[PDB]
């Protein structure tokens, strides 16, 4: 409440906010969020992408982020549910072209079905765990 | 140690029964066959006004058909029916259906066929499935 400046982006998140917080409305500070217009093109890159995808870039029609977040209450299983048949998408996203990214909330890579795919997948072409 | 477990019960439940004014005694199978044996007796000896009768049932006979307009809530939770199962197709007894008919509405779970460890958050996780 004393020494906390919050960093709102918007009159609509500044409300959110300031009703889910104790924050004091006298140290917002209203800008943008440094993770969102940093790492342009031409901005900062502490690492090249090519040493993380399978192909260079060029070779994938659509580089592909499937992104989900935690569900509450449920952890093993989710990943299961949400893609079950991992070699029908590796076939789909090969016919394609197209590299799909599995990025997975941190709290999700607990899963068992995870690390079980994620070994099973750690050399395919197509179908990437970040 | 039988005697001191069973006997002095049934002994009292047969004295509040006939003090509630229950004229017929239902022992219920499985543990009513030597509870009934053991109240049988009592009502011999002491002459006791009550008629005793055997009824056959289970959870498994019972709680099925009782789903009169509604699938119990109890039966997704931790003592309905995806309880202590240790196999693919234990979880498909549990489910009431056919094999072929489970993995055709829930196509996940082809995915946990060699699975042997279905207790858990997992467990939980299949209960908020069905
Ligand atoms: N699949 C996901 C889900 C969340 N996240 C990170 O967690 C932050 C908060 O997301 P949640 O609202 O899902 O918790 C995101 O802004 C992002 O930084 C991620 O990096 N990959």
């Amino acid at each position: 409440k004393n020494n906390v400046l919050f960093l709102t982006t918007s009159q609509a998140m500044e409300d959110h906010f300031l009703e889910d917080m104790a924050i004091s409305k006298e140290l917002i500070i209203r800008g943008k969020y440094p993770r969102n217009a940093v790492y342009g093109p031409n901005g900062i890159h502490t690492y090249d992408i090519n040493t993380l995808l399978p192909k260079n870039k060029s070779q994938y029609s659509q580089t592909i982020l499937f992104c989900p977040t935690y569900r509450i209450g449920a952890i093993q299983g989710v990943l299961n549910s949400l893609l079950p048949d991992f070699a029908k998408l590796e076939e789909v996203c090969r016919h394609k072209n197209q590299l799909f990214i599995v990025k997975v909330h941190p709290f999700m890579k607990k899963d068992n079905y995870f690390a079980e795919m994620s070994e099973k997948y750690k050399d395919s072409e197509y179908i990437l765990f970040w | 140690y039988v005697g001191a477990s069973f006997v002095p019960y049934i002994n009292w439940a047969i004295k509040d029964a006939i003090k509630r004014g229950y004229e017929t005694i239902y022992f219920i199978s499985r543990d009513g066959h030597f509870l009934k044996q053991i109240a049988d007796k009592i009502i011999e000896i002491r002459g006791y006004n009550v008629k005793t009768k055997y009824i056959y049932g289970s959870r498994k006979a019972w709680r099925l058909p009782s789903f009169i307009t509604k699938v119990d809530d109890e039966t997704f939770w931790q003592f309905g029916n995806f309880v202590g199962m240790d196999s693919f197709e234990d979880l498909v007894k549990a489910s009431y259906l056919s094999e072929s008919e489970l993995l055709s509405l829930f196509p996940e779970f082809e995915s946990l066929r060699h699975a042997k460890h279905l207790r858990g958050e997992i467990a939980e996780n299949i209960r908020k499935i069905f």
